[PDB]
């Protein structure tokens, strides 16, 4: 949040040390409004707008229909997990240690760590 | 009863997909334009350590969230220049050039109902701007009307809007020749229920409204606790240095930053537990976004309210909003029907309909809707005898056979 | 590796060792230092068992979604859209992870395709024709009939086209004669 060579001046930010350009590539680190850098072409750390994806059009007609002739056989692999690690935590053992009178005053809030 | 007639009808839902992001800071909330403050806070910098590593952990799941709901495809598929969608006008949903944004007039219109970081509340601003998420709706339905469910799953295959609604309206099980015969009357019925929801929507999104309302409430609760004594006499920290000496106003001090630390463990808290309702509804509504608008869907009570055919996303401020098309029957008659019919001796027992009558004749139709067809040896098939059969009845069958060898 | 600094943190006080205090200091007036290393050490407790909570709630969620996938995408093929994988599933296989589990699903999606003429009907002798669950396609004059999938044209007969009234209801539909396999067997 700073009012403002390769200065640019948007909606989120300030970036010094980067010129702008008119062409749109892919996104990769992520900044903000919309904008992201990359180190793309000498190359150097450019900024430029993020591409939403190929623009393309569906012909739409009224007689034709388009009908698969060939097929192909893709595998893919999803991560899911199922559990993690297990741990336990103790009263008697992390707050006091080899002391008398620190589990004294344990006793007033027993409530808490049972 | 078996119906006779068919409605369109269009249902709402509104289901938020991502919330506002606020960063919270230790140093301009507890600390001050003052000196031993922060010495004081290196003690408990564990505890502000975990704010900024899970404040930060909830803004990269709500962008998360969006890649998952109106992030489907890779190419941005725009309308086809022909506005005749077969007899079907399509204008609502569509993308208006003459507006200044990328937006429909439904998307528009639902769009007028939807100091404090100086004390450390800082507003983190989105990444997707309100102009980037209506060209992902756009290509959605730019391929519904033309692809249909083929888009998501390969390439793009044409289909004229005429012979694909025949394939949504057989998924329920009524041929599709019924279409045919009355595709004026699903237009008419079609485009008067899209008049229903937008003088509807123009006369209430409690849905998208209530989550602003708490997370500004819980923003007007950290302020009211800088202004307390937590104990003391003052609560700006350059008034208290300024009248106590620092060897004597650690008793206050030290107050002041237990008493804050206080707000923040339970401000974060709620944060963390409302982060894990949004999360939990959007992987709900990315479900119906692969359900509903990519395929038909039979599930029940999932894609609307009854028979589902079709399905249009839209846009929404921190939401998404479907219109699902459902299908209700209505105006039915009675007639008499019968498990089986004897002929010589067979039960002719049938495939996918039912037996109808009338009182006097024996007619046959299917299961949703009521078709006058004449007995048929080619729709029904003889298993056993008539006399393993509770209920069966005597009716000469027409036999299309014994025509054919004259 | 945080409530091991935990232990080392004054929390205001003047040492993080219990046996320092009552060294140095004298048990009637020891009461005030421990209390608030006690104190600053139970915030630190009821944090650590609130994000305890909060992952436990993520894990079980991620294992009730695991476990409808282990029980429908494995077990059995699920005609849903785009829920075993990405495209057409036909079968999995499940394979296991340390503190998670790994999915192989064989999707079914098309490569290239073509483009050909269609119609919404044919008529024929003043009767209008419909496909059963086919589509009409036509490569050049001759009109042939094949399936939503793989192309496979065939010949119209009147075992894949049944009437359904005239043809004078049916918007856009054109006009070829339907091969008769019936008329050949009584000759």
């Amino acid at each position: 949040d700073v009012n403002c060579s390769n200065v640019f001046q948007t909606r989120a930010g300030c970036l010094i040390g980067a010129e702008h350009v008119n062409n749109s590539y892919e996104c990769d680190i992520p900044i903000g409004a919309g904008i992201c850098a990359s180190y793309q072409t000498s190359q150097s750390i450019i900024a430029y707008t993020m591409s939403l994806g190929a623009e393309n059009s569906v012909a739409y007609s009224n007689n034709s229909i388009a009908i698969p002739t060939n097929f192909t056989i893709s595998v893919t692999t999803e991560i899911l997990p199922v559990s993690m690690t297990k741990t336990s935590v103790d009263c008697t053992m992390y707050i006091c240690g080899d002391s008398t009178e620190c589990s004294n005053l344990l006793l007033q809030y027993g409530s808490f760590c049972t | 009863a078996i119906p006779t007639n068919f409605t369109i009808s269009v249902t709402t839902e509104i289901l938020p997909v991502s919330m506002t992001k606020t960063s919270v800071d230790c140093t301009m909330y507890i600390c001050g334009d003052s000196t031993e403050c922060s010495n004081l806070l290196l003690q408990y910098g564990s505890f502000c350590t975990q704010l900024n590593r899970a404040l930060t952990g909830i803004a990269v799941e709500q962008d998360k969230n969006t890649q998952e709901v109106f992030a489907q495809v890779k190419q941005i598929y725009k309308t086809p220049p022909i506005k005749d969608f077969g007899g079907f006008n399509f204008s609502q949903i569509l993308p208006d050039p003459s507006k200044p944004s990328k937006r429909s007039f439904i998307e528009d219109l639902l769009f007028n109902k939807v100091a404090q970081k100086f004390n450390g509340l800082t507003v983190l601003p989105p990444l997707l701007t309100d102009e980037m998420i209506a060209q992902y709706t756009s290509a959605l339905l730019a391929g519904t009307i033309t692809s249909g469910w083929t888009f998501g799953a390969g390439a793009a295959l044409q289909i004229p809007f005429a012979m694909q609604m025949a394939y949504r309206f057989n998924g329920i099980g009524v041929t599709q020749n019924v279409l045919y015969e009355n595709q004026k009357l699903i237009a008419n019925q079609f485009n008067s229920a899209i008049g229903k929801i937008q003088d509807s929507l123009s006369s209430a999104l409690g849905k998208l409204q209530d989550v602003v309302n708490q997370n500004a409430q819980a923003l007007n609760t950290l302020v009211k606790q800088l202004s307390s004594n937590f104990g003391a006499i003052s609560s700006v920290l350059n008034d208290i240095l300024s009248r106590l000496d620092p060897p004597e106003a650690e008793v206050q001090i030290d107050r002041l930053i237990t008493g804050r630390l206080q707000s923040l463990q339970t401000y974060v808290t709620q944060q963390l537990i409302r982060a894990a309702e949004i999360r939990a509804s959007a992987n709900l509504a990315a479900t119906k976004m692969s359900e509903c608008v990519l395929g038909q869907s039979k599930r029940v009570d999932f894609c609307g309210k009854g028979y589902h055919l079709m399905s249009f996303p839209q846009s929404a401020p921190h939401g998404v909003v479907f219109l699902h098309v459902t299908y209700v029957p209505a105006q039915e008659k009675n007639f008499t029907t019968a498990p089986a019919i004897c002929h010589d001796g067979k039960a002719h027992f049938p495939r996918e309909g039912v037996f109808v009558s009338n009182g006097t004749h024996w007619f046959v139709t299917q299961r949703n809707f009521y078709e006058p067809q004449i007995i048929t040896t080619d729709n029904t098939f003889v298993s056993g005898n008539c006399d393993v059969v509770i209920g069966i009845v005597n009716n000469t069958v027409y036999d299309p056979l014994q025509p054919e060898l004259d």
